[PDB]
RNA sequence: UAAACGAUGUCGACUUGGAGGUUGUGCCGGCGUGGCUUCCGGAGCUAACGCGUUAAGUCGACCGCCUGGGGAGUAC
RNA sequence: CCCGCAGAAGAAGCACCGGCUAACUCCGUGCCAGCAGCCGCGGUAAUACGGAGGGUGCAAGCGUUAAUCGGAAUUACUGGGCGUAAAGCGCACGCAGGCGGUUUGUUAAGUCAGAUGUGAAAUCCCCGGGCUCAACCUGGGAACUGCAUCUGAUACUGGCAAG
RNA sequence: UAGCUAGUAGGUGGGGUAACGGCUCACCUAGGCGACGAUCCCUAGCUGGUCUGAGAGGAUGACCAGCCACACUGGAACUGA
């Protein structure tokens, strides 16, 4: 129910930094981040059109440490919802309460955000969530219990987040150790590099 | 007013009974074209009045006999 | 033997069309005029005119714009073997509302917009586009 | 600056006195992303000589295609021998929702969001110009006006 | 077809018969072996195929392969089979499920164990 | 019952041409105007071959018929 | 449900990797043993059999079988064909049936418009609300494309009358 | 599977039922059903819905709710609203 796995192996098969460590060091200097995994890793042999959006699905799905049938699931919800169905997948796996705490800077990467969820150390609102996939709402306070506030982890984090791009749609106090989920991103807000169509197209043959 | 059906005589054979034939006209189900559709009813005529080939006027009433639960109101033109 | 005059209409612009004719002329009728009416005040043919008394005749000045025949497709669609009636709510858009489908309402023959306009629907007559 | 795209490549043979002469054959499509597109059919000893040849005939076909902000402007059918397609506008965040060769020629025309279906035979070349075709046939408010004397605003 | 044509005599399905009719749409059937021989398939192929003569619960009799390396079916051993034909082997349409009832696993096996009677090599 | 064949159901309308055959008819060997018919060919159509105003083109009315090869137009 | 306690401890498997189809190599075998959904693979230099290393896909499940719809526009109403691929009865007359040139009047059956009654609740769908989330539960709507009746319309189709 | 039907179809009168009714009986007429498929044969509980499908369709009727039928097999009435 969760990868428990290498994680740099799935950056390498995807060719790109999935930011599935903290960022203290650059992802070269961890592995070959070039080369795929195993023993036929160097060879890059012709991708498919249908092997091309597989590795666009999965490179999202491991990007936000989902499984195949919750991640599905979004798919669903994401083309029953009004408007554009790409645009709102990404929304959905946006939303998740792990991933907010992520980018709110109190865990270093999406699994300890996960962690952190999962422990009891997240409020929403003032009441503990424990669900990683709880949907945050815009206008949602995301706290850090007080009995948490003194895991060095957290301050750690902050000082990492400090170091990337802050999200616009969020507003964090690093003192309080609280965040306000103000609004949902747009497609403008998160990565170019996704390309959410193949993904759309993937589910809809 | 009173719910009527309008038809063909085809037998006047019985007794103060005959038996009318009436034409529907519906959409098939499937194939959308208009097709006629016939139901036939035995109906009470008292008094002998309709031969075979007239058109008349007809109403629903308690059942009269095994097959018969449809009277005469009236011959709208006769043979 | 002849059974559909609206389509001998039909076919008679369409093959006049694709043989660059000038007109095309046909046995009038008050059907044909009333189609013949929508085609011309929505821009599908230039004109027409009926002469004669007892056998009138309908002639159609047929319009191309750039060396092409302005009537790109014309179909019929009620047809005598199958009658085609749509309520209001189902009055068929053609070409995604580029072309016209003609109707007969109970107020006269029309387009599909007129007759969604005046909330009526009808017999679809043909597809024009 | 163009899109290109290589459909399929199949070996063909003919027989000589000596035995069969193998060659091979390209299809590709070319385009700019925004209403242009057009295919080319190569063939040759090798392949990457077939593929050459074919993406010099696409750059010099290209035809033009009026689209309506990445989508189609209404249904359009196309046909060549025996394949036949039918496209349709679709909302944006549909994909490219075709099959095959249809979805290479969608791709690099700048079609992004469409329905489509091939009936017939799904044959790749033919495929490919049923589809072109679908899409030369396509007509633009502008121009149904145009032809109709009529502005804009009174044909939709 | 004209529409007329067709509310005489509407369009006619296929009936589309099964392939594995002595299983009567049930997923397993059981069986006893009434004899284990072993046979010879359809050209292109060579080789000497394991198969059993089995009468199953329904009172069909059939003949199913034997898959993998070396079975312990030795004529009354009751089995079960499912579907399946083997395609070089004419009139054989159903495998024996290796590790169901009498039927052993594949000795040495692993890799694609549980399609073969195989338990979890473990220690 | 036949490869009973144009291997092409019947009826109607419409849509560039050329060269003949046959059989009427009007006017002055010429110019028209009907019926049937042979060959070529244009658009269009067709998988292609080809068909092409006598359509396999563009349409309408109605009917007959097809649904992988064999078993079989067989058995009952 | 909440709060304390101890410690990463008590918790990972299954199918696949010739093409379709994401994933490749070595040793073992030698048309054998075996695989196989189709095409096929195996006769010494096997990414196709078997084991391993590596990899891919799913994951507290994963595969197989059965079974239905889809893909199949492959019964084609939407939406197919019939010169040669399967397909025009050997030809015709003709009842039932289907279809019907043109004008006016009338009718208002088809058709169309509005309304009324009904179309159980649940379900589906939309908007919300409750279980930490979800599944589940749930409030209002939409929908139930139908049927009947009443009142209108009269272009088209049908009836009737005259041409 | 092309013919089926003599309480059979209709009428009159008596009886009968909570009630109309060949429901039943007597008499009279000779009808009634059927290629818009009667009769016969095979299969089957029906619906709301469910699965699939872009839809039109196709498949289906477990759970939940409505209707029906049955209660070892065949038959019968009694009591009772
Ligand atoms: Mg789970
Ligand atoms: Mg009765
Ligand atoms: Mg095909
Ligand atoms: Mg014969
Ligand atoms: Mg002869
Ligand atoms: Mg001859
Ligand atoms: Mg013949
Ligand atoms: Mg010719
Ligand atoms: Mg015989
Ligand atoms: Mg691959
Ligand atoms: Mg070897
Ligand atoms: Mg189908
Ligand atoms: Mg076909
Ligand atoms: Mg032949
Ligand atoms: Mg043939
Ligand atoms: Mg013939
Ligand atoms: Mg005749
Ligand atoms: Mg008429
Ligand atoms: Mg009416
Ligand atoms: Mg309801
Ligand atoms: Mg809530
Ligand atoms: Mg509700
Ligand atoms: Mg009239
Ligand atoms: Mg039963
Ligand atoms: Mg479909
Ligand atoms: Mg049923
Ligand atoms: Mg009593």
């Amino acid at each position: 129910a969760r990868y428990l796995g290498p994680k740099l192996k799935l950056s390498r098969r995807e060719g790109t930094d999935l930011f599935l460590k903290s960022g203290v060091r650059a992802i070269d200097t961890k592995c070959k981040i070039e080369q795929a995994p195993g023993q036929h890793g160097a060879r890059k042999p012709r991708l498919s059109d249908y092997g091309v959006q597989l590795r666009e699905k999965q490179k999202v799905r491991r990007i936000y440490g989902v499984l195949e049938r919750q991640f599905r699931n979004y798919y669903k919800e994401a083309a029953r919802l009004k408007g554009n169905t790409g645009e709102n997948l990404l929304a959905l796996l946006e939303g998740r309460l792990d991933n907010v705490v992520y980018r709110m800077g109190f865990g270093a990467t999406r699994a300890e955000a996960r962690q952190l969820v999962s422990h009891k150390a997240i409020m929403v609102n003032g009441r503990v969530v424990n669900i990683a996939s709880y949907q945050v709402s815009p206008n949602d306070v995301v706290s850090i219990r007080e009995k948490a506030k003194k895991q060095s982890r957290v301050k750690a984090a902050l000082e990492l987040a400090e170091q990337r791009e802050k999200p616009t749609w969020l507003e964090v106090d690093a003192g309080k150790m609280e965040g306000t989920f103000k609004r949902k991103p747009e497609r403008s807000d998160l990565s170019a590099d996704i390309n959410e169509h193949l993904i759309v197209e993937l589910y809809s043959k | 007013k009173i719910r009527t059906l309008q038809g063909r005589v085809v037998s006047d054979k019985m007794e103060k009974s005959i038996v009318v034939a009436i034409e529907r006209f519906v959409k098939h189900p499937i194939y959308g074209k208009f097709i006629k559709r016939t139901t036939k009813l035995h109906v009470h005529d008292e008094n002998n009045e309709c031969g075979i080939g007239d058109v008349v006027e007809i109403r629903e009433c308690r059942p009269l006999s095994k097959t018969k639960s449809w009277t005469l109101v009236r011959v709208v033109e006769k043979a | 033997s002849m059974q559909d005059p609206i389509a001998d209409m039909l076919t008679r612009i369409r093959n006049g069309q694709a043989a660059n004719k000038a007109a095309v002329t046909m046995p009038s009728s008050k059907l044909k005029v009333a189609i013949a009416n929508v085609l011309k005040e929505e821009g599908f043919i230039e004109d027409f005119k009926v002469e004669g008394d007892t056998k009138p005749e309908l002639e159609l000045t047929l319009k191309y714009f750039q060396g092409k025949a302005v009537v790109e497709s014309i179909q019929r669609v009620s047809r005598p073997g199958l009658r085609i009636y749509k309520r209001k709510d189902e009055l068929p858009k053609v070409m995604a509302g580029l072309g016209i489908a003609v109707v007969s309402t109970s107020k006269g023959v029309m387009t599909d917009r007129a007759a969604r306009q005046a909330g009526l629907g009808g017999e679809i007559i043909c597809y024009v586009a | 600056e163009l899109q290109e795209k290589l459909i399929a490549v199949n070996r063909v043979s003919k027989t000589v006195k000596g035995g069969r002469i193998f060659s091979f054959t390209a299809l590709t499509v070319v385009g700019d992303g925004n209403g242009r597109v057009g295919f080319g059919y190569g063939k040759a000893r090798e392949v990457p000589a077939a593929i050459q040849k074919a993406m010099e005939k696409a750059r010099r076909n290209m035809i033009n295609v009026a689209l309506n902000n990445g989508t189609l402007q209404h249904p359009v059918k196309g046909v060549h021998t025996g394949s036949r397609v039918f496209m349709q506008p679709a909302s944006e965040g549909t994909g490219i929702i075709a099959g095959g060769a249809m979805r290479a020629v969608l791709e690099v025309a700048g079609v992004h969001n469409v329905l489509a279906k091939a009936y017939g035979s799904t044959n790749p070349i033919n495929v490919v110009r049923a589809t072109i075709d679908g899409l030369e046939n396509m007509n633009s408010p502008e121009m149904v006006a145009a032809k109709r004397g009529k502005s804009v605003e009174e044909i939709l | 077809a004209t529409v007329n044509q067709l509310v005489r005599k509407p369009r006619a399905r296929k009936v589309a018969k099964s392939n594995v009719p002595a299983l009567e749409a049930c997923p397993q059937k059981r069986g006893v072996c009434t004899r284990v021989y072993t046979t010879t398939p359809k050209k292109p192929n060579s080789a000497l195929r394991k198969v059993c003569r089995v009468r199953l619960t329904n009172g069909f009799e059939v003949t199913s392969y034997i898959g993998g390396e070396g079975h312990n079916l030795q004529e009354h051993s009751v089995i079960l089979i499912r579907g399946g034909r083997v395609k070089d082997l004419p009139g054989v349409r159903y495998h024996t499920v290796r590790g169901a009832l009498d039927c052993s696993g594949v000795k040495d096996r692993k890799q694609a164990r549980s399609k073969y009677g195989v338990k979890r090599p473990k220690a």
